RNA sequence: AACUCUUAGCGGUGGAUCACUCGGCUCGUGCGUCGAUGAAGAACGCAGCUAGCUGCGAGAACUAAUGUGAAUUGCAGGACACACAUUGAUCAUCGACCUUUCGAACGCACAUUGCGGCCCCGGGUCCAUCCCGGGGCCACGCCUGUCUGAGGGUCGCC
RNA sequence: GCUGCAAGCCUCGACGAGUAGGAGGGCCGCCGCGGUGGCGCCGAAGCCCAGGGCGCGGGCCCGGGUGGAGCCGCCGCGGGCGCAGAUCUUGGUGGUAGUAGCAAAUAUUCAAACGAGAGCUUUGAAGGCCGAAGUGGAGAAGGGUUCCAUGUGAACAGCAGUUGAACAUGGGUGAGCCGGUCCUAAGGGACGGGCCUACGCCGUUCGGAGGGGAGGGCCC
RNA sequence: GACCUGGGCAUAGGGGCGAAAGACUAAUCGAACCAUCUAGUAGCUGGUUCCCUCCGAAGUUUCCCUCAGGAUAGCUGGCG
RNA sequence: CCGAGGUCCGCGGCGACGCCGGCCUCCCACCCGACCCGUCUUGAAACACGGACCAAGGAGUCCAACGCGCGCGCGAGUCA
RNA sequence: CACGACCUCAGCUCAGACGAGAAGACCCGCUGAAUUUAAGCAUAUUACUAAGCGGAGGAAAAGAAACCAACCGGGAUUCCCCCAGUAGCGGCGAGCGAAGAGGGAAAAGUCCAGCGCCGAAUCCCCGCCCCAGGGCGAGGGACCUGUGGCGUACGGAGGGCCGCCUCUCUCGGCGCGGGGGCCAAAGUCCUUCUGAUGGAGGCUUAGCCCGCGGACGGUGUGAGGCCGGUGUCGGCCCCCGCCCCGCCGGGGUGCGGUUCCUCCCGGAGUCGGGUUGUUUGGGAAUGCAGCCCAAAGCGGGUGGUAAACUCCAUCUAAGGCUAAAUACCGGCACGAGACCGAUAGCGGACAAGUACCGUGAGGGAAAGUUGAAAAGAACUUUGAAGAGAGAGUUCAACAGGGCGUGAAACCGUUAAGAGGUAAACGGGUGGGGACCGCACCGUCCGCCCGGUGGAUUCAGCCCGGCGGGGC
């Protein structure tokens, strides 16, 4: 129940206002959950994902209970790219394939000094 | 491209007897 | 939309070939040229009796 | 045998149907702001590799500023970016700055990058003429004031 | 015993053509909405069938194949709601049909090279035409890279191609004395004035206090 | 020779121009082309989409610048 | 039982996917019937017109006002 | 112009400003048709519309009565309902067609000229001084052919009389919404299935957890609890705005009552009349305009029939301003849909007013979809190469690049059958074929009955408890 007429509740507007988005708000769109370790220790429901963050996957066909490492964030396909999620193409080169951020979990965040601020307003 | 259509480009024929 | 079908200029070519006496689109080198505006048969053209608003 | 027709399987041709939808259409609401301080429109140009479209104007695919806080992406690659700790990638916002030529278009004209004038500056000339380069100007109509005038038009004093 | 959905069931008698037209019924069909009852990756919609069936009919149900994500029953409601025709609209495909045709301006021929491939490219020789009002050599208008070299042979060049005015990658137009620029011809068109309710129009050497260069040291 | 011809100019739609054919004015001329009023009007041709059940015609009267059409009466159906 | 419309307290051969069953659909054969639909028309199979074939789109609508019939609410009131 | 003043009229690239074009949905001023209707047509209608011209604003225009009414009177304008398809206009044919009253939305009123008192008490420019607001200069002008103050039809002014601190305006300093940022509830629990779960089942049946959050969207399928968000007039931060109050600081100047005295009191080629064209429901004129005539001041206008006399009612024309209710197919920014779903909906879901045609004005398309992820087919092999055969990727290549699903027409091929009186079709049956169905005693099913043979937390009857029926 949406008590507000500002915000649309569109088929059609959310979906064109979410493809369309600038980068700083698919930064925030691309988040992730937490651990159940870091969600008691830092006492925050998620954060956006980042370059060097240690996530576990969770859905699909690479899930597991393998910590990987996020090699770079594809923010234009919503999608990212872990080290040991990978494919082997035909001739042998491996391909890293795209995982959605929602379906992983970050096991340890890459601390900043503004990725620290962030964990201090929630 | 073309259209589908163009436009295409005397007998007086009185018997009388 | 009341300028649904008639944004077109066109003049049915009349009795003298073997097209059908419809209004058709003017000349040119286009794919349009030639076909039907106006009918509600006509692709493209306006719909018979379009929903008024009123 | 062939050939012709009929039925079914498979394969072609063709694109219907179904499902999908960052589009349209319609209604309602809040605002309701262009321009000689050069508008709308148009021309040309701008990316390492770029034709188009979009975005910009020789500071040209964007600069400064502020918010945001790690990317851009096709391949490159390289960041006075990243261990932000030589106060910042990107995006958003946009109070600074910039904005070629035509265009109401404004020196005169334009099927011409044609033809001029004035002032000032630098150089060649050093005998201030001339030549080149740079900058500020020169359209029409009208208002207020200044200045310079004109007519026995109406007078004053000689 | 059985029904009593009374908008139901049962009994009896007569009757049945039909265009134009009128009316009734529809548990006939399509899309959407408010209720309601469900179904679906253990396979929805759609599509196909020499499968099993229902209804007088409109149509519908089931099975098989294909497909891969939505769909339907009932009670009510709202329509852009049912096609064989309109020389209907748009798109697609046949017979005619390997058919008509590739017949204007005298002509090709031998060998070789390149090449997967040669009547058609290139070289040489032979034989011919245009025959200086040319099938020659250069321009104006127009075209706008068609110019030049190399590469390719998909498409195009109505046969072919080793070729091209095609495609792809690079390159190319240098002026004081060639022309534009300068002059006014026809003519266009400002200025003054007049006109038009107006945007504006008439008019062009005429018409306004229309003269902003030259000289004598302040004159003209 | 009342000749042929290029370029630059002039005349623009009820207007032009015409040694005069109603010729020519961009393949369009007894009135060009483009857009709009415009989905102009048509007593006139053409078409008008599912099923079953029941009933079922008229081309005749009168009036009309009517006689390819209407009005009116008749015949039809429906509700009662 | 010549009585309000039928019963047998009669019976035989076959019964494993085959020697049985489907008759609608598929193919084929024969007998009878059988001219091409749409449309205007007194009259269409017409030497009357439209139609080569297939798919999709394609035509009685909405607004104002009026009449009659019907459903509903209240009733000399009614509708805000 | 000998020397000046003035009037009238010029010049400039003189100092400082202003106008032009665009857009035009709505708005204002002109101009203006014909299709169409009248079953013809000429007035009428279409229509005081389309097109054409000029001018603006966020609204414009209108607007504080030369009004309506005829009543016990209403009181600017605009808008809605009603008046009303009415009065009326019209070859009185087709057709056209307002207004007063009344009920509502919104309401706000006012300034000059003239009249004439105040020593032009007024204004612009220039050079300056102080903190948007106030002064100075023996500077230059404008202006007596008239600036400013009081004052305008509700009467006004001056002088006696009577009663009465007079407070707005522009700046500094307090307690009184909006815009932009960032954060904030809860399952990826167990089992199972799938290419992937967002599916199914379970988590004391509180259905586990949250809920003021079960809107929507994303994510490999139907997600409140994975994620952005949603709910909380939640919390925080950076800008900015508004009214009132308070004191301080610069400029404002008092106002009323006066059946008391005196004075003053108004918009000319305008009204009106004739005439002409146009317009209107306005009809012996409703508005507007041209030409001619041309006013009055107990006057003038109106009182819906031309005209004379008379009475009565009503307003004060020929100067100006004014918000709000109202409109808005343009623009900027938003929300929504019993709408359309790629021959539909805008011409434009795509490098769409693009490609393209025309000398030009203009005309103007076609065109959406591989998969969850390119994992876009390594490598071997035949060919000059397109193009093939293996292998390989994927749940799937019945997804191989205009690639989801892949109909019909049409065609190739395979299987079956037939074919001299074009092919098809209706009725009847036969032959064949392709797929399907059908005992194993499916006429040994069921109620009752009679014997045979294995079993009866074994029945009527009785006790106790409970529950229910009973016009
Ligand atoms: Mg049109
Ligand atoms: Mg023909
Ligand atoms: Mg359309
Ligand atoms: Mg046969
Ligand atoms: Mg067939
Ligand atoms: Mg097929
Ligand atoms: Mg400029
Ligand atoms: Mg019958
Ligand atoms: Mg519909
Ligand atoms: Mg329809
Ligand atoms: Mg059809
Ligand atoms: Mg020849
Ligand atoms: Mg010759
Ligand atoms: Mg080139
Ligand atoms: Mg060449
Ligand atoms: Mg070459
Ligand atoms: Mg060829
Ligand atoms: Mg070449
Ligand atoms: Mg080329
Ligand atoms: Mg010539
Ligand atoms: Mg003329
Ligand atoms: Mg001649
Ligand atoms: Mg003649
Ligand atoms: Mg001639
Ligand atoms: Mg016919
Ligand atoms: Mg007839
Ligand atoms: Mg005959
Ligand atoms: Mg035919
Ligand atoms: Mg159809
Ligand atoms: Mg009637
Ligand atoms: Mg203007
Ligand atoms: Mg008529
Ligand atoms: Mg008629
Ligand atoms: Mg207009
Ligand atoms: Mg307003
Ligand atoms: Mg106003
Ligand atoms: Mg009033
Ligand atoms: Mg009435
Ligand atoms: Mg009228
Ligand atoms: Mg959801
Ligand atoms: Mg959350
Ligand atoms: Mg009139
Ligand atoms: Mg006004
Ligand atoms: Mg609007
Ligand atoms: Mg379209
Ligand atoms: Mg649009
Ligand atoms: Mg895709
Ligand atoms: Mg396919």
């Amino acid at each position: 129940m949406k008590l507000n007429t500002f915000v649309t509740s569109s088929r059609r507007k959310n979906r064109k206002r979410h493809f369309n988005a600038p980068s700083h708000i698919r930064r925030k769109i691309m988040s992730s959950p937490l651990s159940k370790e870091l969600r008691q220790k830092y006492n925050v429901r998620s954060m956006p994902i980042r370059k060097d963050d240690e996530v576990q996957v969770v859905r699909g066909h690479y899930k597991g209970q393998q910590i990987g490492k996020v090699v770079q964030v594809y923010r234009k396909k919503y999608v990212i790219y872990i080290e040991r999620v990978q494919r082997e193409k035909a001739n042998g080169t491996t391909v890293h394939v795209g995982i959605h951020p929602s379906k992983v979990v970050i096991t340890r965040l890459k601390l900043d000094k503004d990725r620290k601020k962030i964990l201090e307003r929630k | 491209v073309r259209p589908s259509v163009e436009k295409p480009h005397p007998c007086i024929q009185q018997p009388r007897k | 939309s009341e300028l649904a079908g008639h944004q077109t200029s066109a003049e049915s070519w009349g009795t003298g070939r073997a097209v059908a006496r419809i209004p058709r689109v003017r000349g040119g080198g286009t794919h349009r040229s030639g076909q039907g505006a106006f009918g509600n048969m006509c692709r493209g053209g306006r719909m018979f009796a379009p929903t008024k608003t009123w």
